[PDB]
């Protein structure tokens, strides 16, 4: 009635990918920055997909 | 596959991975066709990330 | 389909191997009779050849009728073959390897994907026997399967220059070959050999068994030696001529030693490194079949 | 050099070295001493060096041969100097 | 330069284990603010002698 | 018997079989490709073999 299996699957997908971006070690400061900003963008794609 | 040159240095490179995942979901068949040519990209991503 | 006799296909006059020499189509044995040798202080001890890899390379999905005989012969004795491992078409032999395959090997040496009218072909059981090994020419390039390209040449020399005593012994002095020679003798020899229908000799080598096979090894030893001679000139560190009272003795040095030379020369056909890998593999498979 | 100057200066430089690594509870692992030292030595700007930085656990190994193999496959390179 | 050498060689940053002892990076690396939310702290402000 | 090579002997032969490429095979024509530059000049791996 409310849950849509597709958007939910994409939720777990973005969950995995954000966990992976977060588990990505880097040297550069800017790479550290984008490592954070990508998690936000991931979360945003998640809502858009929903 | 129209080829993608991605070294997967930046965390933002994860975009390309997601680009395939979406392609895998929205178009599973055409994906099955180009999947090895995707695997050539994803292997760079794996060797560089894991 | 050409039936295989109680002897090999080589028993047919249609498949006879000969090099042109002194104005006639001489049999290889009467060329090798001209050959003489000079032993040096260096020695050659033959080690056991490693068994060929079990794994048969997949033939790819190839619509065309691949010309496998021209590919192999030019790869070994060809005056200007290069990058022989790049196209990778030798793997196509594996298509023949299966029981009841729809493919046939033409006397032309082309591997048709299906039987076709007015094209004679070797008996598929025998060809399966031949493909079952020689498809392994397909992995000459792949790193996990490469043949040795140094030690194997010892065996080459042994089967060429080696006397029956040195051959039973398994050791010989590193002989330097020589023969009374016409202009360009080695190139013209190599081109006489390139036109050889070697698939016949290999099919008989891989399919014949017992007494028929042993009689084959005795009947064709000089043909084998001739191919070995062309290959050995390909690897010879140098090939000089010697003036000798209104005569010229061609001399290649040395038999049984692969110099791994790649830079070309007018005297003989030259191996690009790929040709070295291919030749080494071919020798591995062929000597393996030749000693059993 | 008097012992006391040498000993303590050596103690200082030995304290200075901090190899990158991942501790592990498995009883079969050994650190790839050579690769980790070479990695540190270049301030981790060599491709093998940054390979050690992003994944230090790669230095750990059981079977001695695969220790360098995993680096070759991971870097896609035919060898290392 | 020598002081900074030993310093930056100790590590630009550090974390705090469950034991509570500081463990340094051993690795020179510019601080970025994303790190502020993580387990890392800048090393100058550590006050470990 | 194999045929005698035409250069092996001094006789002149005025019919010969010249192989030649057809309109399909072409050589020396210019060739298009898609160059793609490294994303960042500083990320480029000058060093390791």
């Amino acid at each position: 009635t409310v849950t849509n299996e597709f958007a939910s699957r994409f939720r777990t997908i973005v969950a995995t990918l954000a966990n992976v971006v977060n588990e990505r070690a880097v040297q550069d400061d800017m790479q550290k920055a984008t490592r954070s900003c990508t998690k936000q963008w991931l979360r945003h794609l998640e809502t858009q997909f929903d | 596959l129209k080829k993608i040159a991605e070294s997967f240095e930046d965390p933002s490179s994860i975009v390309v991975v997601l680009e395939f995942i979406l392609f895998a979901l929205f178009f599973p068949t055409e994906f099955n066709r180009i999947k090895g040519d995707i695997q050539n990209v994803l292997l760079l991503f794996f060797s560089r990330w894991y | 389909m050409l039936q295989q006799p109680t002897g090999g296909y080589t028993t047919l006059e249609q498949f006879a191997f000969t090099i042109r020499n002194d104005g006639t189509n001489a049999t290889p044995t009467q060329f090798l009779q001209l050959l003489s040798y000079e032993a040096t202080e260096n020695e050659l001890v033959k080690k056991t050849i490693p068994t060929p890899e079990t794994h048969l390379p997949s033939a790819r999905n190839v619509p065309g009728n691949v010309y496998i005989e021209d590919a192999i012969t030019q790869a070994l004795f060809g005056i200007s073959a290069q990058n022989v491992n790049a196209h990778g078409y030798f793997s196509r032999l594996s298509a023949l390897a299966l029981p009841n395959t729809s493919a046939r090997l033409g006397l032309d040496g082309v591997i048709y994907n299906s039987e076709t009218i007015n094209i004679p072909f070797y008996d598929p059981a025998a060809v399966a026997n031949f493909a079952a090994t020689y498809a392994k020419l397909g992995n000459a390039s792949t790193p996990r399967y490469r043949a040795d390209m140094i030690d194997i040449y010892a065996h080459v020399g042994l089967e060429l220059a080696g006397t029956d005593a040195e051959r039973a012994a398994g050791v010989m002095p590193v002989k330097r070959a020589k023969f009374d020679s016409w202009e360009g003798s080695l190139i013209s020899l190599s081109r006489d050999v390139v036109n050889w229908k070697i698939l016949a000799f290999l099919i008989d080598l891989c399919s014949l068994e017992g007494e028929a096979l042993r009689a084959f090894k005795t009947r064709n030893r000089d043909v084998f030696r001739m191919m070995l001679f062309i290959m050995s000139t390909a690897v010879a560190a140098n090939v000089v001529n010697r003036k000798v009272t209104k005569r010229v003795d061609r001399v290649l040095e040395y038999i049984g030693v692969n110099s791994m030379r790649t830079a070309g020369r007018t005297a003989t056909i030259t191996y690009d490194l790929s040709r070295h890998e291919f030749a080494a593999k071919f020798l591995q498979l062929t000597f393996t079949r030749w000693n059993a | 050099i008097p012992a006391d100057e040498l000993i303590d200066n050596l103690h200082s430089w030995m304290r200075s070295v901090h190899l990158l690594h991942v501790r592990s509870e498995d009883n079969t692992l050994r650190y790839n001493w050579m690769l980790g030292v070479y990695a540190r030595s270049t301030n981790y700007t060599t491709p093998v060096g940054q390979l050690v930085v992003n994944a230090p656990a790669i230095l750990n190994y059981s079977n001695p041969q695969d220790a360098f193999n995993s680096v070759f496959v991971a870097l896609g390179i035919d060898y290392i100097d | 330069p020598v002081e900074y050498g030993i310093f930056v060689q100790r590590g630009a940053t550090y974390t705090i284990n469950a034991a509570g002892e500081f463990e340094f990076s051993g690795r020179n690396e510019k601080w970025d603010q994303a790190l502020y939310l993580s387990e890392h702290f800048p090393a100058l402000f550590s006050d470990v002698p | 018997q194999v045929g005698i090579p035409k250069l092996e002997v001094d006789h002149i032969s005025f019919s010969n079989v010249v192989s030649m490429m057809t309109a399909n095979i072409r050589t020396g024509d210019d060739m298009a490709v898609e160059r793609v530059n490294p994303d960042d000049v500083r990320a480029i791996n000058i060093r390791n073999a």
